[PDB]
């Protein structure tokens, strides 16, 4: 049972530490770079205003 | 009628652009016409912009090159523009300027009727209830059309929306339980898109109801502002006083648009969003709003302008003003054009306001609203799981999602996916509708009455 | 005494040899006569904001200087009266010219002149009484619904030297003649009012009466008052499709005064065509809506001024129905296309813009319309309480939040019923989304609701929160998964699920929910609130015991108690009356007790 | 500076306004003097009306503070007047007594919120039901609300509003069922009618609250009602003879209901 | 004094939006009052907003609309705008411009102030120190106030940020182990809200100690403008020369930035930032940097400006400049809101710069800072573990989990739950913080001292 209960846990960690991962190394930097390219291109409509 | 001599006047102060600013005008009149003879012989028109004192900033349609000051005679026509209409305008081709480009005569007037044209009393305005049966899936299905509606074709650069306004063009027709007379504002299409629109005309046996305007890329680009309202005038001489139901396609409001910018900056008015004059909801209105049908008439005026979103941006000051005046979108989508879907008409963005009273029992069918309903629910529902699914992976989807992308597939491959020469009843689009809405369980339809799935789901 | 026109562009003309013009001064322009204003003075020439298509007015053409601002003729014949944004009558225009056209510089009369009225003088009123602005002195038997109280104009005031006796009057008639100063000054029963001042009351008084929408959304969680100021997105399926008839069908208020302030062409054909043909149940009869109710129409394409008039209209039509003793509820099809004529005609006169290129006054002309509304004690001696109750709609460029109109707006409406794009996509109807709509009316409520409803506040308080337990708890089930929910989470999200699905969502198309009576909203909102209570009492209380329960084990042994949860909704109150929709409520809540009886 | 949102002109004149029309109330409400004590609690303003002055002198007294010129205690003085003139007007036939109308008025100046009382709201419904019967046309809806407001204002000046008379209650609610109630509802109309006349203590309610003709009226309204759907021409005879009751009784609908039985048993 | 004769002039030579320009006047002084009488008898203020050569650009108080040249005639009063001050107008209702409105009498002037005042010297400023208690747990016994500190409120729109400020103006007063006064300055506040702080300071008895200012969103924006320097005049009189413990409630300093905004359009300056003037910043520094305590007087000024942080962002010009001015800031939060805990005050993200000079002994008592900081610590552990047990489930829970769940909750009950009337006193804010912290055992409050927790933690 606890070679069962090992297993399936060391499965579940990987899943969930890749899922982690990826948000934190894809997602979140994704997001980080349109929120910057937002806010310089709202700085230029101001400037051309 | 005018009978006092007109004043010709070699007085010309400056030019600016598409502007050439008089002085010396004896009581200038707003929105006058001109005639400007250049010094080599070649006339043009303009029409005043503004007037003060005894000046006035004329407008020259065919743009100021090869204008000088004390040469150019500028001819005060002492009137509005008043465009000659008749019947036969149907069948013809004219440019920009309403002068024929098709080697027939000049318009033999049987009327001169303004360009800006002749408010319509909101009391005897009818309501337009009868839905026009485009044979798009998408748009029959989910956007109708009512006859006398406005509703624009949004759309962006490399997208097929000539060939949705042609398939609209070609297949429009009333709802089975009076052929439409086509008029054409073409602004700024190259020399492809007039070509395309002209032989599909010309093909489908329409050209003799069909009255085209036509403003290619190369022609001057301040002819566009004047190029929509000639049409509309002549949509409505032959709607309210020849009793033909009229369908009005503007090509490219955006063109139209960009007109109006470059007018604007040469007047160095103070600017809107993006450069765009300050004014140009109320120009865009004057437009949009020659629509509908009137009390007394039997002629209406359906008009499906059609707009360029630059940078695909719904929220552009052109598509922004176009969807506060017009009563709905057709929306033509990137992502869609891409997978190679036609009609690429994104049914979550785009929406008709007069559907909801176009729709239902003795118009269409008693379940057309809640099919609808359903399938616009069913598809953002879809559209969610996808971006879901993107992130999380399809392992982790229930039954339920699955059953959700299964819909969004089979009704982006059978209910949008269309033949462009295939023009669906409104009855068959519902049959396709019910189709897909048959993938989920009863349960899982709650927008629709129990009274309607009973009815209709278990067949 | 007359200008001349100096120059001309678009609506902005300049007149010359106006030395002594007045600021907002109205203006004829050109020969035929064009209404204009004036909005700036510079020596002798004054600028014009024209109300009509300035195409073909030429320089030296008159202009003539009339020396009232723009005012509105308020008298007998507003009811069911179709206005354009600056009093012109649409169907007085279409009877008199015979065409479907509205002819430029048309000059007839707001008011009919030609129409008899019934005139009965107040009994009480003798020569020689003193009478003061706002006394009604007589009264117009306008139609079977609304009794035209003809009031005295406010900052008028003297001794009646000659009062009318009851009659059949014209709208032109000498009706009351009084003295004050030794001179003497003649009132027929039209008063001209400026539309740009706001019309004098004795006292402003707390708004403490819900104006009852038919939604059970906006009734319970965001309610509305008499005299509130309301801020509603113009978002389709929504607003036009039913709260604004499903308010003129039936509320509190006495009188609806609409006003399509940017409306489509076709949307206003349809507003116009429906609303003569809506009816409603008065004292057992089936009355037409326009018996009630005013609209003044202005579309899109209308000259850009008369849109920034239109609202002025309106509020100004609503504040002379509130003097009368009325609760005038008004609709405001569009700030956003009112704040957008302000920017064009701000652009046309080359002020500097605020930002995303509205004037800077944007705040200041939004807060002098919507301040407007409130319940007041009207003017004048016999002793009456008013109310103008604001819904100004609002639609921002692609559902912007920080719209610099839905800015301004916020911070001046007490109301605003915010739109969830989501439910909207869903098809969840209203799309009220309540998490950031509110209401800043539920306290002044408080006393009403503990006297009349006592039940009802811990019912809303309970309701806010399980909305918000779900909120919170959807991110998590979503983010990680359902297996780790507690029992009590269950109950929570299930709840809200019953709630947002069979509380807050109304097809107002249906014969049972086109208007919801709050007994009916808070007889239902009792029972899912009593059924959440009691639910969680048995999971927490059968918790660290050998007999738990489980959301479940309740869901599995009632399911027929929440289907008629569910259905509950239903209950029609025409054929289904309230004694009976209140009976049947009391016997689901008893259904529920045994069931739960049982199951402990 | 403005007091209460009006310029001080305006404020000036609305308090000459207000004693103007509390002097108006008066003379309407008591033109013989007979309510001394609420002639005395208004004297201050009421000597600005017995003695002639004029608009302006009125204006410039009250400017110079000689007036009573607080609009806020005026207002609530007027409203005290105009309700209790309400009261009044609207059982104008059935004028009450002087001892009754001077105790309504004290019940009215001790209320802390005069307009939101339910002395208020039940002259409001009072006053709806009269305004829906000053121009209604004869049906049975309209001939049934005229009797039972008749017998409620008979009650109203009987027993003033200020006592929550179980009675009056009753009247209110079952005049405001029936004016609320369809047109077309027509037994429940009559359901309603004769619902009241069973449960008024009094066994013949319109003995003299109603004119004789309009009594008649009532009782053939019920005989005709009764006629349609009768086995016997005997039976519509009896109802013939019935007929020659001058008022309605609870009697008379318990003959009704006897022939109603009879015809039950025969049809 | 001014004895010389006012000069009024029927010179105006334009009128444009709010500015009447007035020409040949006599050395015209910048900021001057003026007093201008339309055709009809009408009278209004203005202030000259621009003065050059003889010319005088006046912006009028009230708008323009009436006012014509040849007719309107302008009164110049030769001053600036000077506010009479003294102690009588504590307990009286002044507009945004000092006219009363509590139907009072003029305030009888003990000094004419200037208004715009002059910066305290930072060489005699001094540190706050001690407390000023507001009855609001949240805040007092989390986020306290230093006699001398300027701490504002951020909310959003439709949060009770308004029925906080009537909560601290009713209940706020020193420790109390007659000197204190309140000055309520109200901009841009609807009739209903300036209706319920009147009738709620009138009711509850306050009055005596409160100094009101109500702008109403519809009384002019200059009126808006000078009203939050009315306030802050008066609250210098009362402080630094009558030597009482002034706080300061500016409420919806959003609405006085929008009125600044206006002004600035008016004098035809280009927008700054996101719309705003760029001199936002000083001008905000200006109206803050008005408190503080000072040099050898035993008055000092509290300042607790309110915000309607738009669109909930704490990044927007109004709130990031009132930051980085004031010293703290307390966060109404939405979700509190939502939950229906009042006051919704989040302790998390709001903060106090200076409450270690608020508290201590002889300030508050010994252990208000142990037990502020315990709280919060256990308060964060507390979201943590609701965090956690979202993920793993109750029964995973250890039990020390339960214990900060079960803090947590009697905290957001006992402690942020106050209720609008209940004023506590900042050793009853103790005693219930006490309270919550004897859920845990002795070992677990990490943050506070043994040397108090053997003090305070038993009972």
């Amino acid at each position: 049972s606890l070679q069962t209960s090992f297993v399936t846990l060391d499965e579940a960690i990987k899943i969930t530490n890749r899922r982690v991962n990826a948000i934190e190394h894809v997602i979140i930097p994704r997001i980080e770079r349109t929120l910057a390219y937002i806010i310089t291109e709202l700085d230029e409509r101001e400037r051309e205003e | 009628y005018l009978s006092q001599p007109r004043l010709t006047y070699k007085t010309v102060s400056g030019v600016n652009g598409p502007l050439v600013i008089l002085d010396h005008v004896k009581f200038p009149r707003y929105a006058e016409i001109v005639h400007l003879t250049l010094p080599d012989g070649t006339k043009r028109s303009g029409q005043v912009l503004e007037v003060s004192g005894s000046k006035a900033v004329v407008q020259v349609f065919e743009g100021t090159s090869g204008i000088d000051a004390k040469k150019t005679s500028c001819e005060f026509t002492g009137d509005i523009l008043r465009t000659p209409v008749s019947e036969d305008m149907l069948g013809r081709v004219f440019n920009g300027s309403g002068k024929p480009i098709d080697r027939g005569p000049v318009v033999l007037a049987e009327d001169f009727l303004d360009i800006m044209g002749q408010p319509i009393n909101p009391q005897c305005r009818i309501y337009p209830e009868e839905m026009i049966q485009t044979g798009i899936s998408a748009i029959d299905g989910m956007n109708s059309i009512a006859r006398g509606q406005k509703i624009p074709i949004f759309s962006a650069a490399g997208l097929p929306h000539n060939e949705i306004a042609a398939q609209i063009c070609r297949q429009a027709g009333l709802v089975k339980k009076e052929n439409f007379a086509i008029v054409f504002a073409a602004m700024g299409v190259n020399m492809e898109t007039a070509r395309f629109f002209k032989s599909d005309f010309e093909e489908n046996g329409s050209m003799d109801n069909v009255c085209l305007f036509l403003n290619l890329a190369n022609d001057p680009t301040i002819e566009r502002i004047i190029t929509p309202r000639l049409a509309l005038t002549t949509a409505e001489f032959l709607a309210y006083q020849c009793e033909k139901h009229v369908l009005v396609i503007l090509t490219d409001m955006s063109s139209y648009a960009e007109a109006l910018r470059e007018v604007s900056a040469a007047r160095e008015e103070v600017p809107g969003r993006r450069g765009f004059p300050g004014y140009m909801y109320t120009d865009l209105a004057t437009i949009y709003e020659r629509a509908g049908r009137v009390e007394g008439r039997n002629g209406s005026i359906t008009q499906i302008p059609i707009l360029t979103m630059p940078n695909d941006d719904i929220t552009h000051p052109i598509p922004d003003l176009t969807g506060y005046i017009t009563e709905g979108q057709i929306y033509v989508d990137r992502q869609l054009h891409n997978r190679q879907i036609y009609p690429p008409i994104n049914v979550l963005p785009s929406l008709s306001r007069l559907m909801k009273s176009a729709i239902g029992e003795g118009m269409t069918r008693k379940d057309h609203a809640d099919v609808s309903n359903q399938l616009y629910a069913c598809y953002a529902i879809g559209k969610d799981v996808q971006a879901m699914k993107a992130v999380v992976g399809e392992e982790a989807l229930t039954s339920d999602d699955l059953l959700y992308l299964e819909f969004l597939q089979k009704f982006e491959k059978n209910f949008i996916t269309q033949g462009p020469y295939e023009n669906r009843t409104v009855y068959e689009t519902l049959d396709i509708g019910w189709q897909l809405l048959r993938i989920f369980p009863k349960e899982m339809l709650k927008r629709i009455p129990q009274s309607t799935l009973s009815e209709f789901y278990p067949r | 005494t007359f200008g001349y026109v100096h120059g001309v562009s678009g609506p902005v003309v300049t007149a010359c040899d106006m030395a002594g013009a007045a600021m907002y001064e109205l203006v004829r322009v050109g020969h035929s006569e064009l209404v204009g204003e004036i909005i700036r003075l510079e020596g002798d020439m004054a600028t014009i904001q024209v109300y009509e298509e300035t195409s073909g007015v030429s320089v030296g053409d008159p202009v003539l200087r009339t020396g009232k601002p723009l005012s509105v003729e308020l008298g007998p014949g507003i009811m069911g009266a179709i206005f354009d944004g600056i009093q012109r009558p649409l169907s007085d225009i279409s009877s008199q010219t015979q065409s479907i056209y509205i002819p430029r510089g048309v000059n007839v009369s707001a008011l009919s002149r030609d129409i008899k009225w019934e005139f009965i003088p107040s009994k009480n009123l003798r020569v020689g009484s003193h009478i003061t602005g706002g006394d009604i002195y007589g009264i117009v038997n306008e139609n079977s619904l609304i009794k035209h109280k003809i009031m005295l104009p406010p900052r008028s005031r003297g001794s009646v030297t000659y009062i009318a006796p009851p009659g059949n009057y014209d709208a032109s008639d000498v009706v009351l003649e009084l003295e004050f100063e030794g001179v003497k000054e003649k009132l027929s029963m039209v008063q001209v009012w400026p539309v740009r001042q706001v019309r004098p009351v004795t006292e402003k008084l707390p708004a403490n009466h819900p104006l009852l929408t038919g939604q059970r959304v906006l009734d319970a969680l965001f309610p509305c008052v008499q005299g509130g100021t309301t801020a509603i997105p113009g978002a389709f399926g929504c607003g036009k499709t039913v709260i604004s008839q499903s308010l003129s069908k039936y509320s509190n208020s006495d009188v609806i005064i609409y006003v399509g302030c940017g409306e489509r062409g076709n949307e206003m054909s349809e507003v116009l065509r429906d609303f003569p043909e809506l009816t409603m149940e008065v004292d057992g009869k089936v009355e037409s809506i326009m018996k009630r109710t005013a609209l003044v129409a202005n579309t899109s394409n209308m000259p850009v001024a008369a849109r920034e008039a239109s609202i002025y209209t309106g509020i100004t039509l609503s504040e002379y129905f509130r003097d009368m003793g009325y609760h005038v509820s008004m609709m405001a099809d569009s700030t956003s296309r009112w704040a957008e004529a302000l920017r064009e005609i701000s652009g046309r006169l080359a002020e500097m813009p605020a930002d995303s290129g509205y004037p800077a006054y944007l705040g200041a002309r939004l807060a002098s319309f919507y301040e407007r509304a409130g319940r007041v004690k009207c003017l004048g001696n016999p002793e009456r309480e008013g109310s103008v109750s604001i819904v100004g709609a609002v639609s921002p460029p692609g559902g912007d939040f920080s719209d610099p109109v839905t800015s301004a707006t916020l911070g001046i409406v007490q109301v605003f019923w915010g739109l969830d794009k989501k439910l909207a996509q869903r098809k969840h109807f209203p799309s009220v989304n309540w998490l950031i709509s509110y209401s800043k009316y539920m306290r002044a409520l408080d006393e009403y609701y503990d006297k009349h409803f006592t039940e009802f506040v811990p019912l809303r308080t309970k309701a806010k929160e399980i909305l918000q337990e779900e909120e919170d708890l959807a991110e998590i089930v979503q983010l990680v998964g359902k297996a780790s929910l507690a029992e009590t989470d269950k109950i929570t999200l299930e709840v809200a699920k019953l709630i947002k699905d069979d509380f807050l969502q109304q097809n107002g198309y249906t014969p049972y929910d086109r208007f919801c009576p709050f007994y009916k909203t808070v007889g239902m909102l009792s029972n899912m609130i009593s059924f959440y209570d009691m639910a969680r009492r048995a999971v927490e209380t059968t918790a660290q015991s050998d007999n738990k329960i489980t959301w479940s084990i309740i869901r599995e042994h009632m399911g027929e108690i929440l289907y008629k949860l569910s259905s509950m909704k239903f209950k029609d109150p025409v054929k289904d009356g309230e004694a009976k929709i209140k009976a049947d409520y009391a016997q689901l809540l008893e259904d529920m007790q045994n069931a739960f009886r049982s199951l402990e | 500076i403005k007091m209460g949102g009006l310029t001080s002109e305006q404020y000036h004149s609305q308090v000459v306004g207000k004693i103007g029309y509390i002097a108006r109330c008066m003379q309407t409400i008591d033109p013989e003097n007979n309510l001394k004590k609420i002639r005395e609690d208004y004297q201050d303003v009421l000597i600005w009306a017995e003695k002639n002055y004029r608009f302006e002198e009125i204006l410039e007294a009250s400017k110079s503070g000689k007036c009573p010129n607080d609009l806020d205690a005026l207002s609530r003085r007027s409203l005290i007047l105009q309700e209790l003139l309400r009261l009044v007007s609207s059982i104008s036939p059935f004028k009450m007594k002087l001892d009754l109308i001077e105790s309504q008025y004290e019940k009215m100046k001790q209320h802390v919120n005069l307009w939101k009382s339910d002395y208020h709201v039940k002259l409001n419904q009072l006053n709806q039901l009269t305004d829906y019967l000053k121009n209604a046309a004869p049906t049975p809806k309209n001939n049934f609300l005229r009797a039972m407001t008749s017998v409620l204002q008979m009650q109203i000046a009987q027993y003033g509003i200020t006592e929550d008379n179980e009675g009056i209650n009753q009247l209110f609610k079952l005049g405001l069922h029936l004016l609320a109630m369809a047109n077309e509802k027509i037994d429940e109309q009559y359901h309603l009618f004769k619902g009241y006349v069973k449960d008024q203590p009094e066994e013949s309610p319109f003995e003299g609250i109603l004119p004789a003709e309009d009594q008649k009226i009532l009782v053939k309204t019920m005989i005709d009602y009764a006629m349609p759907k009768l086995s016997s021409k005997v039976l519509q005879d009896k109802l013939s003879a019935l007929s020659s009751s001058d008022v309605l009784t609870k009697t008379l609908l318990d003959s009704i209901d006897r022939i109603v039985k009879e015809n039950e048993k025969l049809n």
